[PDB]
């Protein structure tokens, strides 16, 4: 969608090279965060002698209260001034930051 | 007669005895992988604008998270793994490090623990004794490349003897001139530029004539069971960081220019199967030392 | 095995087509050529079986780095099934046909030299069968048509009368003379008669049934190509056709 | 007396004084990193059994889309690495390149152009000088091992003064036989093998006694601030390259065997400090020198 | 007058004209990138908590699937890898890898074919002549750093001929005491400490001085076209390992400390550009000889 | 032996147009100034067609 | 002892060094596709029965629609052409085009900048010097094929000593009559009427027998990279256009008859190899003047 190609072309691409492709033309949305573990207060049931956990939703951090990308606030603003299916205007960029934020 | 012996091989120090467990072992493993990730983070936060890389990864290996005003030194790992290396070189370094703080670091990672996987090349050449005639000098100079010159001022050709030890699996001699080298009590080959020769195979002597001098330049190969992750380019580098940082200076040991030569110094001791153990143990060491170090000096 | 198999000359030529030279050659040491050896015949004799053993034979042996060796192992491989140990003889060489080498000049190697009543003798054509005898005789016709020495064969064939006889008729220039030849050339088949799971007492006999029984599990393995059943499957390249001509002939 | 110096510390010619500023810096790094990724194209394009990899990353590099005729030979960025590593090595260089371009080219990638995030240890043995009395010859060889072979004719023993400058952190001495070293003014001890050494100690006193001749090898560790980048392996075998390819055929300059010499001789001038600072640029630039022409040559 | 030369350049044995072409250099590149995928398969182990990743990389790399109590030597790509090494060597040793073998095996992975996409640097020194006049004697030591030694003996100055070949790029003089040295016709020059030369430049002549000697050390650098992903540190370690284990073991063979020394020998020999060619493709082979054997030690 | 074409003018080898800038060609009919010096209503109209 | 050399290689005066960035030989070959594109027009335009194809080819070329009136010289781009084509004959020229008219004009059409895409061959005869003994006279004559005339008139038969130089890759030389000649310190064959030598091999001594005079005949092949448009036979044609309208006629410069003897004598100078890459950039730009001038003489 963003960079204008089709599956087949991309269909061989592996992962590095498919980032670098989005990243070129302005889009900084192309990895993968991990989820914060929380250790329960508690011994789980059936469980003796072990510690449980379980994954904060929506990869947000708890001590810090915010998402676990520290840039996200330049991302979005990063992705309202880029060009994306058209050279000119920001019609597509305007539209996918509002929503993300 | 004279008796020439290389200047590494004299006087290896006895090492410690502490931290050469399973669990112990497996702290030093979960050091070298988790400090890998400091120095491969500063690259992947390079790719891309954020310093999350770098935030996990210095947040497992220091147990708190980074700040700028703050300086980075590694937190609890950093202390383990600077005491646990003192340890090791000699045996009058002090252990201070708890073995419940030893158990809780190395729970951080799920690595082998294992010293045998693989081997490595050294290459330090062990001339432990070249005996001459009377009326001959011999000098050896060098470690990693041994050169023993040899005059002969006497009346008649000389005969000198080579003794490379038993540990050394190959060793390559390389002339200035053409010489002859044979065996005990075996007939004399003619003169060639280039010998190779198994140190087991035993004493070895050379014809000196009466003249130029002649110089031979000794190589030599050993191989020691080390970790898969075992990086000699790296040990060598921790090696060296660590005796500018003070890490090795206790009273009564030897000092070597390179960890190569020191652990085949500490081979050719007696006792040497079990003091090889601690030695790659200490490379493993010295190999987090360095990454870790280098991502955050002092 | 699957040069054994083949029955017709138009099959033996078309094989040689497409079998470099790599499958002659043998990369297994061996054995000197030429040995009175004791081998253990247990389903016969308690005591040790005397026998001679030869180039002739199934197993890998021993051979000259000469070009004497090279054809020499040629022909092994197509009347016993194995050839000969000869290292390095290059990769140039290798690659070629068989076909290739017995017939074409542009391989680079030179064979006029060679004698047919050594090389015959050097493979023991006493103790040659008529099927082995015939499958060599072939060689030596297509040796001597790339050498120019056409005269030289019928020679040494009007002094063996017995070779005269069962000399097969083909010109080696000519795919109209392969196709009306009807010799049968098969060393390893279908049996009529009972094949049983039985040793036999001498080296070429027993090398020789190996094949032969391994022959019938190939032929209902399912690398076997069943012509009847799969003529479709097969690529066009190397489908059977009627009008099929070795190139230049 | 006599005086011997080491042959590579002789005369280090000033360096450059251009493209030291903080965006000239910047483009250093972009390139390196750049070219680094221009050398794990190759191995990305066998696995995916394509040219796409190496296209993305010629393209970042040379900001053209190569076509299949012409040779590759990095266009712009290219040319400008190879014009700033000719300015950094001699102050004669002209500086080609305007700061317009370097800027540009400096926005490619997102990398910052720091110098002293980590260290680098370098090996290089600074024999300043050896001053012996009159009836003894010392000779100097080598530069990473340092064989110093002193003999005396005359009667009685003589003391040689070895100065190793002020720069460097640890040498280590070894010698062919056991002999006595002691600091200036201080007792003579026992003869040992080994001796550890702190340069900033003072000059020091070697007993040489009459005879046989008496070698004495040294090694020695420098700590150098260097980018967390900086890779001592690409960087000898940059310099070769340029060395090689005439990017310093310059008038009223020296030449080194590698760039261990040239960085050690550098701070051992009087204005060492602000030397080391353009030589670190220059082994960055190197870096990305080795690496961009192993996978474009020309 | 007296002739000196280096020992290593002294009769390069013939070697092999096996497994060169296109469909077996494949083999050997293919081999190069699966027995990689084997040493970065322990690493991905440890992260995953799995043994998934070496079960798929071994798979590839052997064609049977890991088994426990099952000695793991690699299967039937090991032996093929071991035997092209043995072939590679010498010209008498046996090429006993069937080419459908080598194909079938060459067909597991895609690469790149082209033994000359990129270049690699050389460090040994070519010293294929030093003419001493009568009274003045010349020893050289040394392969990646030569020192040569020259002492004067007789009442005049005399002039000492250099020949460095014409294969090497450039090489860097040192002296420990200045010299002066010049081509055959041009006019000496003052004396200096280090001089850059162009062997092609043609035979140097030295002024040698009478009284205490002079030392001479020399570094060269040459260029050889390299496969993409050669590496000169694995190129090494392979090359012990293979000296070790007995695959270069055959007679009317030469013997040489390192791979360097071996390249720039069979360089220098009769027919040298077309034996450099199958010292690159062996060098390879060593290279995923290395890789391989330390994950899979037999 | 029997041919044929393959359709749309694709190579069958590398699954795609036989024209390998094609996806540059239509971002330079984007920016492009057809029938009028301001605007690109012509070249927009064209390549979101094309694509 | 006399000494004979070439006409043509004595003392080449040094070439430019502006207008030899990536930027400036693009815009060198754009100028060459453009000015060829305008020659052809000419033959589309009889086609046509109108002067629309040449209209559009000089609109290309000189950004402006022609006039009738008007005396079409090409616009700006042949003044940059011609300005560039002085700078690179003589380092005394000055470089009056700016780098961003360069840059404008570079962009007019989409060519690459390259120069090493392919090679051509070059026939002027590198006689270095021909030393001969006192009673024989020699005299060298002519550069595409040169013919040397030798005549002794001592007693005895003569050595000539011919030295073609190290550039050249194959010299032949034919004699009027057979003649003996070797290469240094060689046996002398018997007498040929030709010879192919390769100049590398080194001098070559031909014996001049007492009467009547020999006349040996040379031609030589040198191989020199230049761009895959490169045409001999318009380059030199732009050469010689480029004398005539005087864009060489600088103080303290050389002159040559053809564009081969001028780039044969820059390859045979210290700095060869750097002059050369000016010298095929100023034939590229000489072709593009030899084109653009045919079709708009003023």
């Amino acid at each position: 969608f963003l960079t204008n190609t089709t599956y087949d072309i991309v269909n061989n691409d592996t992962i590095d090279v498919l980032k670098m492709k989005l990243r070129n033309q302005g889009w900084p949305f192309v990895e993968r965060y991990n989820a914060v573990e929380i250790d329960m207060s508690v011994e789980p049931l059936r469980s003796p002698g072990q510690v449980g956990r379980y994954y904060n939703p929506f990869n947000i951090d708890p001590l810090t209260k915010k998402h676990v990308e520290d840039r996200l606030e330049e991302f979005i603003n990063q992705v309202q001034v880029g060009r994306f299916r058209n050279a000119s205007g920001n019609a597509v960029g305007t539209t996918l930051a509002a929503f993300l934020r | 007669a004279n008796r020439a012996t290389s200047a590494f091989l004299d006087n290896p120090h006895p090492v410690g005895v502490n931290y050469v467990d399973e669990g112990s072992r497996q702290f030093v493993a979960v050091a070298e992988l988790l400090a890998s990730k400091l120095i491969d983070s500063s690259r992947e936060s390079d790719e891309s604008n954020s310093d999350v890389p770098f935030v996990q990864a210095y947040s497992k290996f220091a147990d708190d998270n980074p700040r700028h005003l703050r300086v980075k030194t590694g937190g609890k790992m950093a202390n383990a793994l600077t005491n646990v290396i003192r340890s090791y070189y000699s045996i009058n370094a002090p252990a201070i490090v708890p073995q419940v703080e030893i158990d809780r670091l190395a729970s951080k990672a799920t690595v082998s623990g294992d010293m045998y996987n693989s081997y490595a090349i050294f290459n330090s050449v062990p001339i432990v004794e070249v005996l001459s005639p009377a009326r001959t000098t011999v000098s050896i100079v060098g470690s990693d490349r041994a050169d023993v010159t040899m005059l002969n001022t006497g009346a008649g050709a000389a005969n000198i003897t080579f003794n490379f030890g038993q540990i050394a699996e190959t060793v390559i001699l390389k002339g200035s001139v053409p010489f002859q080298l044979a065996r005990l009590n075996q007939p004399m080959p003619a003169a060639r530029f280039t010998y190779k020769l198994r140190p087991l195979d035993g004493p070895f002597i050379v014809v000196l004539p009466v003249g130029n001098p002649l110089v031979i330049s000794a190589t030599a190969a050993t191989r020691i069971q080390v970790p898969l992750a075992f990086n000699k380019a790296l040990v060598e580098s921790g090696f060296q960081t660590a005796m500018n940082d003070g890490l090795f200076d206790i009273q009564n040991v030897n000092y070597y220019s390179s960890f190569d030569e020191f652990i085949i110094s500490q081979y050719h001791a007696q006792d040497g199967i079990n003091r090889v153990s601690t030695c790659v143990i200490l490379g493993l060491a010295l190999q987090a030392y360095d990454q870790m170090r280098r991502a955050l000096p002092v | 095995m699957d040069v054994l198999s083949k029955g017709s000359l138009k099959e033996l030529l078309a094989h040689l087509e497409k079998t470099p030279l790599e499958e002659a050659i043998s990369y297994r040491i061996g054995t000197v050529p030429y040995q009175n050896v004791l081998i253990s015949r247990n389903e016969y004799y308690n005591q040790l079986y005397p026998d001679t053993t030869s180039l002739i034979d199934g197993v890998s042996r021993e051979g000259q780095r000469n070009v004497n060796g090279l054809i020499m192992s040629i022909i092994s491989y197509v009347v016993s099934g194995s050839g000969h140990y000869i290292p390095n003889i290059g990769f140039m060489l290798l690659r070629r046909s068989i076909l290739d080498i017995l017939t074409k000049h542009d391989t680079g190697l030179v064979t006029n030299n060679l004698n047919y009543g050594i090389i015959a003798r050097n493979l023991t054509v006493s103790k040659m069968n008529c099927e082995q005898r015939k499958r060599m005789l072939i060689c030596f016709k297509l040796l001597a048509y790339k050498d120019g020495n056409q005269n030289d064969y019928e020679i040494y064939l009007n002094q063996n009368i017995p070779l005269k006889q069962i000399a097969p008729n083909f010109i080696p220039g000519d795919m109209r003379t392969v196709i009306h030849n009807q010799d049968q050339l098969a060393i390893v088949g279908i049996p009529a008669y009972r094949l049983t799971q039985s040793t036999e007492l001498s080296i070429r006999d027993d090398n020789a049934k190996s094949y032969k029984l391994g022959y019938v599990d190939w032929y209902n393995s399912n690398s076997f190509l069943r012509e009847r059943s799969e003529f479709n499957l097969i690529r066009l390249k190397d489908r059977d056709t009627k009008y099929g001509k070795l190139n230049g002939w």
